[PDB]
Formats: structure tokens, C-alpha cells, sequence
């Protein structure tokens, strides 16, 4: 009986990991995504600041 | 001086003139160009040679017609002080904008004022408590420190340092100055309208405060010498009449910030982020005209509104180390819904010592600091597998430091309005016993509910009682 | 009265000068001036405005020579005449130094009287050479067993302090200040390290709160303090490393060892990068003047162990940067990583943990090593590195929580005793002779049993039993500096004995 | 010809402007001597701006100058002296002994530019290099005139690592070797000139079998930069008229790019990306192209390079990893990992680990360490979270194994009988394929994982499992 609540425990808790994983998924991708254009903009300006002189 | 010049440029609000005569201003004189619109004040700022000035321009320059007269007025503004200052809201120029007509002048003087030399310099040891916990906590002030806040501004900045005027103020007396760059009028108005209520402005009588108010409307060259004007009303607290004052700045960023959008126009290669190359020097002139001399200790608050509330940006971080003590509030812990929404583990004061609050109030203070760590390392691990799966012993410090975080609330009586929950001081001994008593778990037993938005440990009992019925 | 007399001096100079060199000021504004004339000029001279500026120039163009003001431009105004000094900027250097707060141009600020100068000295002066160089063999105790064990400091070497913001960055290097206390008081001339701290860019109330705790730790008889306050102009903030690295040159020329603190070069590039961009000169990566990387090389390079035909001198160095938001990639921090000789990396997170000094172990290196390290200090803490690398490992697996195997938590329980053995209160540095006890009580594995919460008591006692008794041997310890077998079993017997109090 | 006259016209940095007389054209890529107080000021001549005035770099301080002020013309780029003189010592960036063994008796000057050898005279032929470092000889073997490339992070024994290839490989060597320092401490500076004193390799009253140019980072930045192309000029003398081989050694070429980005800047072409010099691929290669095995000589660079915060993206050490013949990464983690050698195992490619060129045997056997330490790592996460437990019963022997040879790797190094303190080890090319057979094969596998730690050959596996049993 136990052994039987384990395994199915594992399964549920490893599941509901699961989906919060995703979320974590999304919120790092978002992150990332204005990380990613930020970088593009800094170095950018960067090198404008170079040619304006 | 009587020079008069002729308006080569209106490039933006900095104009240049350009004098015919071979007498020519120094930089930092200060210049009326008379108008239908009255005077507008200009101050010399780079000399481009050719008997040919270039002026920040104080008001704003709309409607110049070019080669318009300019007279020179010499040297830099000088404002009006004397304590006839307490009770007027003043311009930048020193207008009296609170339409108590002419101010009774006494000794009136240059807002560039050179600061105070090393040996003037008197160090503070004093404890301020403010009975607001999480200040008392993490970080106590002192008399004559300089206090510092970060994040959005008035989006409950402004009501922090409403609370402190609420508090520190009424007990400290004696003069004090209240100078708000670029801020709301309307906020401007409530505060000028609250003051008079609170009889600190007492016009009928005589009013311990002055203030001097700079709206966010008024033009960015305006703005940048609207706190050097301040100062200078505070230097004439602090030396001439030697009684211990208060300031409160807000925002110094605005200070920055107007800098930043002049230096452009000035013809400077912008700096890193676009800020102003003279950033460091204008911040450092401006923080070391603020200090405790052997003449005179003045409090300070400084209010730092980081945009978009990274505090890696250079004029911020700048910022960060002019102060003496800080107290970041962040975005996320208001989200919390944690007023005050000081972060706890970006706090600091260099009177945070076992030495200066004792070893108790400092042990009290570590344990606090390292749970509420040790909540913060375990968030990845809290939000990817749930708190069940964390350790026994790590489930009593997670339990304890969510009771922490409740605990922290403080109900502000300025605050009241919006909170809705009457406000609450706390004594520093009182706080120092709250927070140990709920370190040794001796009150955990009741409800994490129990903790939120509520005062002092008594407090907490009570309201367990009231959720219990 | 004292007026008389200074009125007397005053009348006392006279005598017309030859103004041998003109030019007139134009371009002024920013407080950075440009002077058409000066025919004659030398790179780097210091030049007097009239109007009592004195000004350093940098720029030497064809038309405009750009002169660098000291101070602020409310009292310049266009078309003065300037006269050159005819000298390269230049500070007084001497014994007087020793107690004494100076401003840039050896001001007394403090303002304790003239300065006593054996000398006055030039702001760059070029590194010793490979040749004037001998290999270091001198310790420096910080007094900080957690750097003495990990990071350990020589002499003439330079070793980074690194880490977030005003973590008590200043409280960091000063506990070295501090702990160089017991030899200085100390007559041993050959142990005796006086001590430079600079302070660039911090306000006049900082810097007079150190000068307070450290004339309270009655410190300040051994410290000469360089200030460059932030009021004080970015030319002088510039020049600021430079002078203070030629004060340095005058004790580590007469062979007298010394330690010169550079707090905080971050504010340095800064002041450059403030300067090179009114000097108009093509803006650099990251905003930084890119020559920014040989001008803070040029100043670390001056400190040296030197030769013993040199009379083994020897300048040490400690630079102090803080990391923007901790970014290590950032051009400034970058550059004076590459620099440095060492590492001494803060971490925030670990200072909220409450490891106060906060010492990130695995972004810490000291590439000098332990040739500086004391002989003793080294046998007892032989596998203190292997027993905190393997704790790093063990609490990275500890994290995910499965159920870990003896082996494991023998490191973990071992590892958790160290980190509180680590543990010191700011303020107050430890002897070094009474640090190699504690250290090898926890390196013989007898504090690994001993609960956690009660390391501190147990720390605080152990050092009270071997002042009881084991004060013969604390003395050996000192005297003989390396642990002899006698010495170890002594030692052994003492730590096996306090095992239950 | 007749001294070019010519009066400085703006001291800006490093950049210092000359207006030579009119009527005289002085040329690109001169040198220039100013007369000065201390010695001869050197500025190189990089760009014609007309109107006879060039904007020259300066190799030396360029502080007190005074504008105008005679500039004799030297023409042509900085020559060097090279000779068999110049072995025996520390010769500087302007080609003056700064070990001061008095100057050295020139036989021939050379230029500090030279043209890279013509595809028609390059012929390179591929012949193994013996490191007896372990994991260098069996995970990433070295190659006779090889362009050998020391990628790793900032000192992380980088200094160390090249010191053991001096002490082996260059001891061992019939060929001289030439070491170059560019902008490097000088506490590591009079370290190796102690140490080489020490190793014998210079002896000052007799032999050297090796030369030095010491290039320091207290040099000016335009300074910094022709370090590089001095010492190269040495080492074609010695290619070429000497006519022996070489086993040239640079140090460290991101200094080399770093003091280019910067004089990039000061000549004023707008910055590239990451603010590396647009100039930065061809002056990479034309140091790179310059060195290699012609008809008349070889030469086995070995070439430092510190890699910016460890981050091998970034342009300065890409551009450098596509120019050097068999990379070597020296990682942060395994260095950690308290194995020293440092070198990332699966991060080692050599152009010469061809099947046929190292032979079957050798590729075969580090086939296998490959894939299994490459499984090991995959299977690290999953021990993370999981454990070992959850794992295969083959993987869980696997892991057993790579454990085993993960510390296999270490050797002690001869150089740390100072560092550590462990008497080094030099392991036959040979004896390590066959001791990491042994390993594989799992003959072994009665052994613990510490008696694998700083050992040598096979010999000594088996020893170190006797001692630890006791």
C-alpha cells in the first residue's frame, strides 16, 4: 500500500514540478528577451557616442 | 555689471550672448534679460571667447528675439535669507511664490557657495529614531546624517519622506528646510496645505519651516539650480544662525537629471548612459555643501528616484556613495504589499554597530539579516519544488522568516489614508524587544495573517485574538 | 600679533618676474581651460593662471594649449595671462607625512602645520626595473585569519580588492591598517610597515570619520592619510594615485618597508574619464579614455619588493575597485583584474549570510601564493583549501537535498565549523601567533565535533586556556614561527585537551 | 639622409605629431629618435597627414616634451639588433639590453616589420611534439613547429604552465628559444629572470640557450604593441640566417590585442566591436602569418592568451582561437577542481589528433577517454538531482572510472616544486597511452580514486595505491 502511495506521490509531486518549471520557463524568457535587446542597445549607443565625435 | 550684449543663440534654454563691450563677466555671473515677460535669469557657464559668453538660462526662453538686449547683473544669484526666509515658498530666482509679498531681506547671498573645508567637518554620533521599525531595525539615523531613499518616486517615495517630515520634525523643532526639486504641484500644494494644518507653517504666526519648491513643470535649466538655492538657505541656518536644521531633497536625481539634459546642449561628448561628464564633480560639490560643520548639524533626506529601478545606472550609483545611510526601498517588496517596502537586505548605515546601538540591538539585528538571507537563497528552490520538499530545519527558518516579512509592516498614520489601518510608532526599545521576542519563536504559533499589517509585537498578540474570534 | 608676522612674509615677496612664457585664456568653461600662447611648455607642467588657479596641462595642440585647472572657474575668466611654473608638478615628500592628513598639492588639511619634507618628488616616476627587483620572502599579516590562511600578502605585491559597493569596503582594508598595529608599535624597523592610505572621491565626512577611528585606535602615529576629497577638482582626483604613490617612493626608497592602500581606484577612472572627455580627447570603451588601462598599470607597477643591492625596499600595494552591481566584465574592473597579483573578491550575498569578512574563496587567489605566507601558518592550514573546496562542492549537492552519504556530510559537518571559524568582528584584528592555534584545531578535525552554535564560545575560551597555559607555547609560536615536532605534539595535546573544555 | 628635421606640433598622448621640414617626405612606418633628456625618444611614423606632418606613435614616455623641438629622422621601422649575441639577454622593446650585460655587439640589425613568408615558401610538415604533461600528451597532443595556443584565464598558473613547457620542452630542445613578455608584471618578469638564471638556461657568465625581450605593462601602450614584432624579428633571425629551429613563446597576446585596441582609439578610427581595433583580424594575422615553418627554419610557438573574464565569445580571444594551430583551454572549473594541470579536457582540439598521425593505438585509447569523460558529464546532473543510485549499473561503473581518470589527469608539475612542493613528473608519450589503456580496460578498478591524484605512469598508480592501502 505504501510502496503504491510512494510511486504515485512521486508522479503528482514531479508533475505539479513539472508546471512549475514552465512558469519559471516563461519568466526567465521574458528576462531574456529584454536582456537581449538591451544589450543591442547599450553597445549601440556606445558606438554611436564614437562616430558623433 | 551694466554690459550689454546682444543674443547670438537660442539654442534650446542656452542662450549665448555676446557682449560688445571688452568688460565681460565672469563664469557664474548672472545676467537679467528684461522682457514683457519680466526679467529671466541666465548664468554665465562657459566663456566661448570673442567677447562671447554662453548662459544657462534659468526661466524659460521661449519668445527670444535674437540680438535682444541683455544687462549684465553680476555675479551669482543672490538669493535672500534671514529667518523672515521661514514661512514663503521661493523660486529659484527667490520670487516669493507664496505671495506673502516681499521678503524682509537681511543679508542676501550667492547660491555657489564653496562647501566647508575637512577641518570644519564634525562627525555625528547621535541616534535618530524615527519609530518606524524597519528603519529602527535595520538601520538607525542620526542628527545631522545623511538619509537616503531609492526607487519610484511618490509612488510612495514621497509618502516615506512625508512620514519622516510627520515624525523627526515636530520633535526636533528649530529650523527646517523642505526643498523639493522637480516635484508634482499638485502634491506641492498638499504639502504646503498639510504643513499649515500642522501648524508648522503657522502664517498667522511665525513658521519654523521655510520651503523652497521647484514643480517638475518648471524648465530643466530652472530645475538644476533649484537645490543650489536651497542650500544656501540651509548654509544660512547652519553657520550664520548655528541652530540644528533639517533638509529634505527631493528628488536628487531630478538634480542629476536636469544636469544631464543641459550638458547636451552645453556641447559636451555625453558620458556613459548620456550623463553629463561633470556628473561626479556636480554631485560631490552638491553633497559637500551638505554636511555637519562644528557650526551647525543638519539632518538630511535624500530621495533618489532610479530610473527604471536599476540602481547600476551611473547616476544613481553615483548617488549611493555620497550618502550615509540608505535604505533602497524596491518594486518588489511593494508588490509584497509591504509599506514601508524598504528592501531589508539593501539597507545600511554605518550606525548599525555593536558599538554605536550595542551589542543586543546588533544581535537582534543579525539574526534578522541572516534569516531573512537564508529565505532569500532558498526562493529558487521554493518556487521549482514546493516547501515540503525543503529540509525540517529549513522549514522552521522559512516559516519563521515569512513571519518576518508580515512582521515588518508598519502602518503609517500619514499613510493612513491610504492604508486605512490608523498608523503606529514603535519606541526604539520597544522594537528591539518585538523582534527578539519573535526571533526565539516565543509568538510563533499564530497565523502569518496575524503579523501582516500590524505594529508591535503587543499589537500582534491582540490581533491574534481579533482573527482567532 | 601672529598677523604681524605673517603680514612681514607677505611683504617679504616681492621681486618682479620675466614672464618668459604668455598666453592668454579663451576657451574656458568646464573648468577646463584652453590658453592660446605658451611656446615654451613643458608635457605635464603646472601652470599658474593669474588669478591664483594653478592648473596642470595635458594637451599640447598647435593652437590651443589645454591647461587642466586645479580649481573651479568662478575665479578664471577669459584672457588672462598665464605663467608657466617651470616645474612638472611635483609634492614634498618626507618623514613629516607620518601623521598627517595631506590635500593633493601637500596641504596640510588636517592642518597640523607645514608639512616636514625631506624632499619634494615628481608624480610619475618610472616602476623598478627586473633588474632592481628581488623576490618576495617578507609577510604582511592582515590580522584577518580568513586572508592570512587564504590570500596571504608580501611585499611589493599588489592583490585587488574587489566586491559590491561600500560592502565596509574601506573597513575591509583598514582592519590591515589596523592589524600592522602590533608591529609598528613594535621597534623591529624590519617589521615596520608605515602606511599609506588614500582615499579618492569619498566626502569629507567620510574620510574624517577614518581619520577619527584611526587616531582612536591610536593608528594614526604610524598613517599618513592622502585625501582627495570629492569636492576637490577631477585634475587634482587624477593626480591624486600619482602623488601619493611618490610619498610612498620616499619610504621605499630609504628601504623602510610600507604599504600603500589605494581606496577606491574606481573613483580614479572616473576623474580620468571626466578629464580626457573636456579634453575633448576621442571617447574610449565604455566611456573610459582607452590609455585608461596604462595609466592605472604605470601607478601599480610602483610597488616592489626591490633588490637587496637596493637595500630591500619595499612599496606593497592593495587597490581597492568596487564592482558596479558586481560586474567583472565591466572595462575598469576588467582592467585591473589583469594587473593585480591578486584577488580578494567580497560577496554580498555572503555578507547578508553573515561571513563577515565576506570572502567569496573561489573568486579569491592570491598568484603571489605562499612564499608570503607564514611558515608556520602554511603547515597548519595544508588542507584548509582542500577541506573548503571540497565544502563548496558538498553544499552545491547539499542544495538539491538528497539524502547525502556519510562522506558528504563528514565534509558538510567539517565545512560548516570552518565557515564560523572564519568569522571575525570587524574592528578588532587577531594575532596572527594566537590565529595558528585555532587554525590548526579546526585542521585536526577536533572543532568538527563541536556543535555549531557554541563554535564562537568555544573560539573565545580556547584562546583564554592557551593564554592560561599554553602561553609558553603561544610564545613559541611567535618566537619560532614554524612548528617544530615538539611544537606540533605540544599543540596537539593542548587543542586534545580543551576538546571537552 | 640629411636628418629630416622636424618640430613636434601636439602632444596628445601617445600620439605626438611632428611637422618635418618641407620639401623632404619622410615615410610610413619610420622611426623617428627625438633627443631627450633620457635617452632617445622612439616614435614609429603611422600616418601622413600632409603639409609634412605625421602622426607618429611613441614607444617611450612622452612627459616634459616640449612642442617643437628637433626630431631626427632614424627612416625605415625600429631595427632591432639580432645576432647569436643576442642570446644571453634582456634586450627592450627599442633594442636596448636592458640587463645591462653592456650593448650587445650587433652582427645585423633587422626591421621590427618584416613581410609573412610567401605561400610558395611555406611548407609545414607535421611532426608530434612530446610535452609529458599527461593530459596535453594523450587529449591533445602538441606538433613540432606547431603554433601551439595556451588559451586560459589570467594567471591562473598561466605563467606556471608556460614555465613547465620551458623547463621540459625547452631543456630538452636542440633549438633555441626566444621568450617574449608582452606587458606582463614584473615581479613574474624578475621571477623568470631568477628562474632561468636558476634552470641554467641562462648562464650569464656562460651559455644561453635562450634570449629574452622583456616588455612590461609599464611601458606606453603604442610601446606595448611592438613588443611583439621585436621578438619576432629575433626568432627569424634564428630561423632563417641561424638557420636552426626555434621554439619561440609569447606572452600574453591579449595584451598584444588590448595595446592595439588602445592606440586604435588615440589614431582615431572610430572602434570596433567591443572596442577592439577594426585593424584587429590583419594585425593579428600579420603577427600569426609571420611565424611559421618555412624550407629554412621552424619555429613552435607557444602563444599565451588570456581569455576576458573566461569567456571565450568574446572577439578578442575568437579572433586569436581560429589563428593558432592546437588550442589548449586552461579552465576555471578544473582548476577548482584542485587539478593542476588546469587544461579543460574536452575542451583540447589539436590540428595533429588525426587517427593516422598520432597512430591507431594512441587515437583509439583517447577516443575512449573522450566519450567517457564526455558521458561523465552528462551524467553529472543527473546525479545532481537524482543520484548515482537511479543511474545504469554500466554508467555507474562509468562514472567509477571517470572519477578515477579525472584525477589520473593531475601530475605534479617540476615547476611547482616551489608551488606545491611534489617532485614533477615527465611521463613517455608511449607509457601514458599505455597506462590510460590499463585505466580503461578497468584493470584498475580495484584502486581508489586518490591513488590517481599527482601521479605519473602506470608504475606510479599502483604505488600510490600501496602507500594510501597502508
Amino acid at each position: 500500500q505504501g510502496y503504491a502511495a510512494e510511486i504515485s506521490a512521486r508522479r503528482n509531486a514531479m508533475d505539479n514540478a513539472s508546471k512549475n518549471a514552465g512558469d519559471m520557463i516563461n519568466r526567465y524568457s521574458i528576462l531574456y528577451n529584454r536582456t537581449r535587446q538591451a544589450v543591442i542597445t547599450n553597445e549601440l549607443v556606445d558606438i554611436i557616442t564614437g562616430a558623433s565625435s | 555689471t551694466p554690459i550689454t550684449g546682444k543674443v547670438t543663440a537660442v539654442i534650446g534654454a542656452i542662450v549665448d550672448v555676446h557682449f560688445e563691450q571688452s568688460e565681460l563677466p565672469a563664469i557664474l555671473n548672472a545676467l537679467e534679460i528684461k522682457t514683457p515677460q519680466g526679467k529671466l535669469v541666465l548664468e554665465v557657464a562657459q566663456h566661448l571667447g570673442e567677447n562671447t559668453v554662453r548662459t544657462i538660462a534659468m526661466d524659460g526662453t521661449e519668445g527670444l528675439v535674437r540680438g535682444e538686449k541683455v544687462l549684465d547683473t553680476g555675479g551669482p544669484i543672490s538669493v535672500p535669507v534671514g529667518r523672515e526666509t521661514l514661512g514663503r515658498i521661493i523660486n529659484v530666482i527667490g520670487e516669493p511664490i507664496d505671495e506673502r509679498g516681499p521678503i524682509k531681506s537681511k543679508l542676501r547671498k550667492p547660491i555657489h557657495a564653496d562647501p566647508p573645508s575637512f577641518a570644519e567637518q564634525s562627525t555625528s554620533a547621535e541616534i535618530l529614531e524615527t519609530g518606524i521599525k524597519v528603519v529602527d531595525l535595520l538601520a538607525p539615523y542620526a542628527r545631522g546624517g545623511k538619509i537616503g531613499l531609492f526607487g519610484g518616486a511618490g509612488v510612495g517615495k514621497t509618502v516615506f519622506i512625508q512620514e519622516l517630515i510627520n515624525n523627526i520634525a515636530k520633535a526636533h523643532g528649530g529650523f527646517s528646510v523642505f526643498t523639493g526639486v522637480g516635484e508634482r504641484t499638485r502634491e506641492g500644494n498638499d504639502l504646503y496645505r498639510e504643513m499649515k494644518e500642522t501648524g508648522v507653517i503657522n502664517l498667522e504666526g511665525e513658521s519654523k519651516v521655510a520651503l523652497v519648491f521647484g514643480q517638475m513643470n518648471e524648465p530643466p535649466g530652472a530645475r538644476a539650480r533649484v537645490a543650489l538655492t536651497g542650500l544656501t538657505i540651509a548654509e544660512y541656518f547652519r553657520d550664520e544662525e548655528g541652530q540644528d536644521v533639517l533638509l529634505f531633497i527631493d528628488n536628487i536625481f531630478r538634480f542629476t537629471q536636469a544636469g544631464s539634459e543641459v550638458s547636451a546642449l552645453l556641447g559636451r561628448i555625453p558620458s556613459a548612459v548620456g550623463y553629463q561628464p561633470t556628473l561626479a564633480t556636480d554631485m560631490g560639490l552638491l553633497q559637500e555643501r551638505i554636511t555637519t560643520t562644528k557650526k551647525g548639524s543638519v539632518t538630511s533626506v535624500q530621495a533618489v528616484y532610479v530610473p527604471a529601478d536599476d540602481l547600476t545606472d551611473p547616476a544613481p550609483a553615483t548617488t549611493f556613495a555620497h550618502l550615509d545611510a540608505t535604505t533602497v526601498l524596491s518594486r518588489g517588496i511593494s508588490e509584497l504589499g509591504i509599506y514601508p517596502a524598504v528592501d531589508p537586505l539593501d539597507s545600511k548605515s554605518r550606525l548599525l554597530d555593536a558599538a554605536v546601538v550595542g551589542q543586543e540591538h546588533y544581535d537582534v539585528a543579525s539574526k534578522v539579516q541572516e534569516t531573512l538571507q537564508t529565505y532569500k537563497s532558498l526562493q529558487d528552490i521554493i518556487a521549482i519544488l514546493g516547501m515540503d520538499e525543503l529540509s525540517e530545519q529549513d522549514k522552521l527558518t522559512v516559516e519563521r522568516a515569512r513571519k518576518i516579512q508580515r512582521f515588518l509592516s508598519q502602518p503609517f498614520a500619514v499613510a493612513e489614508v491610504f492604508t486605512g489601518i490608523p498608523g503606529k510608532l514603535v519606541r526604539l526599545k520597544d522594537t528591539v524587544a518585538s523582534f527578539k521576542a519573535v526571533l526565539e519563536g516565543k509568538y510563533d504559533n499564530i497565523p502569518e495573517h496575524a503579523f501582516y499589517m500590524v505594529g508591535g509585537i503587543e499589537d500582534v498578540v491582540a490581533k491574534a485574538e481579533k482573527l482567532a474570534a | 600679533e601672529v598677523s604681524s608676522i605673517l603680514e612681514e612674509r607677505i611683504k617679504g615677496v616681492s621681486d618682479e618676474a620675466n614672464l618668459n612664457e604668455t598666453g592668454r585664456v579663451l576657451a574656458v568653461g568646464d573648468g577646463i581651460a584652453r590658453v592660446f600662447g605658451l611656446n615654451n611648455i613643458q608635457a605635464e607642467e603646472l601652470v599658474e593662471f593669474s588669478s591664483g588657479v594653478k592648473g596642470m596641462a595635458l594637451n599640447l595642440e598647435p593652437g590651443q594649449v589645454g591647461i587642466v585647472l586645479f580649481g573651479s572657474d568662478r575665479l578664471v575668466k577669459e584672457g588672462e595671462l598665464v605663467k608657466r611654473t617651470g616645474n612638472i608638478v611635483d609634492v614634498p615628500v618626507g618623514p613629516g607625512l607620518l601623521g598627517r592628513v595631506v590635500d593633493a598639492l601637500g596641504n596640510p588639511i588636517d592642518g597640523k602645520g607645514p608639512i616636514d619634507a625631506a624632499g619634494r618628488s615628481r608624480a610619475q616616476v618610472k616602476a623598478p626595473g627586473i633588474l632592481p627587483r628581488r623576490s618576495v620572502h617578507e609577510p604582511v599579516q592582515t590580522g584577518l585569519k580568513a586572508v592570512d590562511a587564504l590570500v596571504p600578502i608580501g611585499r611589493g605585491q599588489r592583490e585587488l580588492i574587489i566586491g559590491d559597493r561600500q560592502t565596509g569596503k574601506t573597513a575591509v582594508a583598514l582592519d590591515t591598517i589596523l592589524n600592522q598595529k602590533r608591529w609598528n608599535n613594535g621597534s623591529d624597523e624590519s617589521k615596520k610597515l608605515y602606511c599609506v592610505y588614500v582615499a579618492v572621491g569619498q566626502k569629507r565626512s567620510t574620510v574624517a570619520q577614518l581619520v577619527q577611528t584611526l587616531e582612536q585606535h591610536d593608528a594614526m602615529k604610524y598613517s599618513i592619510i592622502v585625501a582627495a576629497t570629492a569636492s576637490e577638482a577631477a585634475p587634482l582626483q587624477y593626480l591624486a594615485p600619482f602623488t601619493a604613490a611618490s610619498i610612498g617612493e620616499w619610504f621605499r626608497d630609504n628601504g623602510k618597508h610600507a604599504l600603500i592602500v589605494y581606496d577606491d581606484l574606481s573613483k580614479q577612472a572616473v576623474a580620468y574619464r571626466q578629464l580626457s572627455l573636456l579634453l575633448r580627447r576621442p571617447p574610449g570603451r565604455e566611456a573610459y579614455p582607452g590609455d585608461v588601462f596604462y595609466l592605472h598599470s604605470r601607478l601599480l607597477e610602483r610597488a616592489a619588493k626591490l633588490s637587496e643591492k637596493e637595500g630591500s625596499g619595499s612599496l606593497t600595494a592593495l587597490p581597492v575597485i568596487e564592482t558596479q552591481g558586481g560586474d567583472v566584465s565591466a572595462y575598469i574592473p576588467t582592467n585591473v583584474i589583469s594587473i593585480t597579483d591578486g584577488q580578494i573578491f567580497l560577496e554580498a550575498e555572503l555578507f547578508y549570510k553573515g561571513i563577515r569578512p565576506a570572502i567569496n574563496v573561489g573568486l579569491s587567489v592570491s598568484r603571489v601564493g605562499s612564499a608570503a605566507q607564514v611558515k608556520a601558518l602554511k603547515q597548519v592550514a595544508g588542507s584548509l583549501k582542500l577541506f573548503l573546496a571540497q565544502y563548496r562542492e558538498v553544499a552545491a549537492f547539499a542544495q538539491f537535498g538528497s539524502d547525502l552519504d556519510a562522506s558528504t556530510k563528514q565534509t558538510l559537518v567539517r565545512g560548516e565549523r570552518l565557515t564560523q571559524l572564519l568569522k571575525q568582528n570587524q574592528y578588532s584584528p587577531l594575532a596572527t601567533e594566537e590565529q595558528v592555534p585555532l587554525i590548526y584545531a579546526g585542521v585536526n578535525g577536533h572543532l568538527d565535533g563541536i556543535e555549531l552554535s557554541r563554535i564562537g564560545e568555544f573560539e573565545s575560551s580556547f584562546l583564554s586556556y592557551l593564554k592560561s597555559n599554553h602561553n609558553e607555547l603561544l610564545t613559541e609560536i611567535r618566537e619560532k614561527g614554524e612548528l617544530s615536532k615538539e611544537l606540533l605534539a605540544s599543540l596537539k595535546s593542548a587543542t586534545e585537551s580543551f576538546v571537552a573544555t
